[PDB]
């Protein structure tokens, strides 16, 4: 089966330029065009051209044209996109699809996205507090327990639950820009009152653009 | 170049309704069309090519109906697994262009919120704010509301608040609203309220400490 | 040469309102304008550049509309971070000129100022003078009233006033008057009075000393 | 990283002449021209003129033309104005902004402005006396401290409570112009009545056209 690897989300300056990677596997690379799409946060999607790795032609989207630059090296099976001269506008997620052969075109297959904010900011990781089950027993019957991702940036930011293992009635709200310019969010999960003093449960926040990596424990009252 | 048009921009059905999407071009995009599912959180997925092939690994309740310059998607049965936005796309010509996209969501029973509040971790206090978080958990529809109260004083530009898309489990929605200020004027006050109003509850549930 | 003109000079709405400036050119100055904000105390920030396109670190709710020789900015929700100056500026020609400047204030429930009194200090003493402060703290509005009485005699050109822009934290004001006068003069007198009217204040609330 | 130290603020003789500095940093120098606007007290904005470094070639904006007059270092990519034959209304808050290159442009980036005083007085350290926090629990709640930056000049002057610490319900009035010449400014604090007497505060007043730093301490009643 086919894949498509792109490489991790970042940030970058304004007036910059950032190179995103598209790792292409599972098919002949050359024959397939591949293409982008961007998606700026709640906006649809818009694309953004493409190329065909083989000859190495590309049409691109006139919007883009210059903005866009697509490049692709045969020996790896990669493919780029280099976004120059960067500005708010660019801050969007990214992908790269395997387009069609001028063959057979079985559709479109995507890449996973990568994340991209322009930014004259610095990286900055989270605080995790936790949002322990306190007297949330009044009148009720389950419990409530979550973690407070706190002031972090930028955008991409994830969590997780006893590793992977307990995440079954888990709830991680998409992030809210606050005025610090952070951004914050929140997880919490709803699990047996019962089992509110043995099992004990971790929340596993991964914010990337900063190799943050915490493993945080929540306790009651 | 060609508008490619999706309407509604949402569309609702019940688990079992047989749905039906559409799509209007601006020229015969001689059936070179795609429909892309975006579910939350992740990239886009590829579901019928040329109008009306079936990317394999797609179920078969989707169909692929169109031509011309009109063209449509349809669900037969509705599963829970359909919920999302969908985007028709035509590669007739340069340059390639999406529809706005329809959003997808399941319609349910009616359910009130559970609402849980968490006061200020001993962390965050331990450093310069403080921020309570009020939860509204598993409840529909979405179209709910929520208002803070410190003491008695109906908060006004110091919260936030974010929502999640269909817990599939239940087809649910769930919402958080945070009140967030500094540990001095944390202190200040005594008592924070959580008032919660919504279709399922037949009174403004209220939830809050003394802390 | 060109006239950027702003109005009104002063604007308020509140928490949450969809508030909405303007400027006026003398000519095509082609969409080549800027959106700028001052806080107070702070030099300016870029917002907009090029009549629509947001400088990034900016949130969503500001838009950038107009062209021609009008534009305007939107501020879709108002949060209390928006207080401050704005100015539109035309690079169309040499020299860029800059509007008159619109203030943003926002508007909110009254409440009462809490009168705090300090008497002369030690080192102050020590040395040539003395004089009084007197604090009304986050009150609102600010169009309130400070009187200095020594001993029940209204001063007259001998205090000085000063207040601040909205504390963000509440959009509340606050208000300091300094009553000056020599450590001799300061020793003849034996009260120290300051009588605060404001529209919070069912009454003239008065702070005072004796010394 | 985008950044703009202009030179501290300063006091001049009428006639005489001033030079501000802007140390441009986190970008290429010559590229982007820099430009100074001028404000004076509560009065809007002035664009001065520009000048790229580069080239060395610079628009001013004749009103401003003979009075303001650019100059710029590449070796330390400092960018310099120098106002001369100083007159009352020189007196104004200078800024130097990064404005664009003739090649991209994401709006203007500002440095902290540079305060300038046109006058035949002597700068003057401020006396700072401690406002603490006394009787004030009469029908009160919550207790205010703060302090009197007393007799000082000229006008630009900041004030800092536990070294940016504990800055949080903190007011610093703007300065008036008392009958002496000099400036006065009053900087106070809200806080918790029962964590006096035990947590301390202290008011970090600046003074730079004097090289001034006190940094005193609140004497509770």
């Amino acid at each position: 089966q086919v894949q498509l690897q792109q490489s991790g989300a970042e940030l970058m300056k304004p007036g910059a330029s950032v190179k995103i990677s598209c790792k292409a596997t599972g098919y002949t690379f050359s024959s397939f065009w591949i293409e982008w799409v961007k998606q700026r946060p709640g906006h649809g999607l818009e694309w953004i051209g493409e190329i065909l790795p083989g000859s190495g032609g590309t049409h691109y989207n006139e919007k883009f044209k210059g903005k866009a630059t697509f490049t692709a090296d045969k020996s790896s099976n990669t493919a780029y996109m280099q976004l120059s001269s960067l500005t708010s506008e660019d801050s969007a997620v990214y992908y790269c699809a395997r387009g069609h052969s001028y063959y057979f075109y079985d559709g479109d297959y995507w890449g996973q996205g990568t994340s991209v904010t322009v930014s004259s900011a610095s990286t900055k990781g989270p605080s995790v507090f936790p949002l322990a089950p306190s007297s949330k027993s009044t009148s009720g019957g389950t419990a409530a327990l979550g973690c407070l991702v706190k002031d972090y940036f930028p955008e991409p930011v994830t969590v997780s639950w006893n590793s992977g293992a307990l995440t079954s009635g888990v709830h991680t709200f998409p992030a809210v820009l606050q005025s610090s310019g952070l951004y914050s969010l929140s997880s919490v999960v709803t699990v047996p009152s019962s089992s509110l003093g043995t099992q004990t449960y971790i929340c596993n926040v991964n914010h990337k653009p900063s190799n943050t990596k915490v493993d945080k424990k929540v306790e009651p009252k | 170049d060609i508008k490619m048009t999706q309407s509604p921009s949402s569309m609702y059905a019940s688990l079992g309704e047989r749905v039906t999407i559409t799509c209007k071009a601006s020229q015969d995009i001689n059936s070179y069309l795609n429909w892309f599912q975006q579910k939350p959180g992740k990239s886009p997925k590829t579901l019928i090519y040329r109008t009306n092939r079936l990317v394999d690994g797609v179920p078969s309740r989707f169909s692929g109906s169109g031509s011309g310059q009109d063209y449509s998607l349809t669900i037969s049965s509705l599963e829970y697994e359909d919920m999302g936005i969908y985007y028709c796309l035509q590669y007739d010509e340069f340059p390639y262009t999406f529809g706005s996209g329809t959003k997808l969501e399941i319609k349910r029973t009616v359910a009130a919120p559970s609402v849980f509040i968490f006061p200020p971790s001993d962390e965050q206090l331990k450093s310069g704010t403080a921020s309570v978080v009020c939860l509204l958990n598993n409840f529909y529809p979405r179209e709910a509301k929520v208002q803070w109260k410190v003491d008695n004083a109906l908060q006004s530009g110091n919260s936030q608040e974010s929502v999640t898309e269909q817990d599939s489990k239940d087809s649910t929605y769930s919402l958080s609203s945070t009140l967030t200020l500094s540990k001095a004027d944390y202190e200040k006050h005594k008592v924070y309220a959580c008032e919660v109003t919504h279709q399922g509850l037949s009174s403004p549930v209220t939830k809050s400490f003394n802390r």
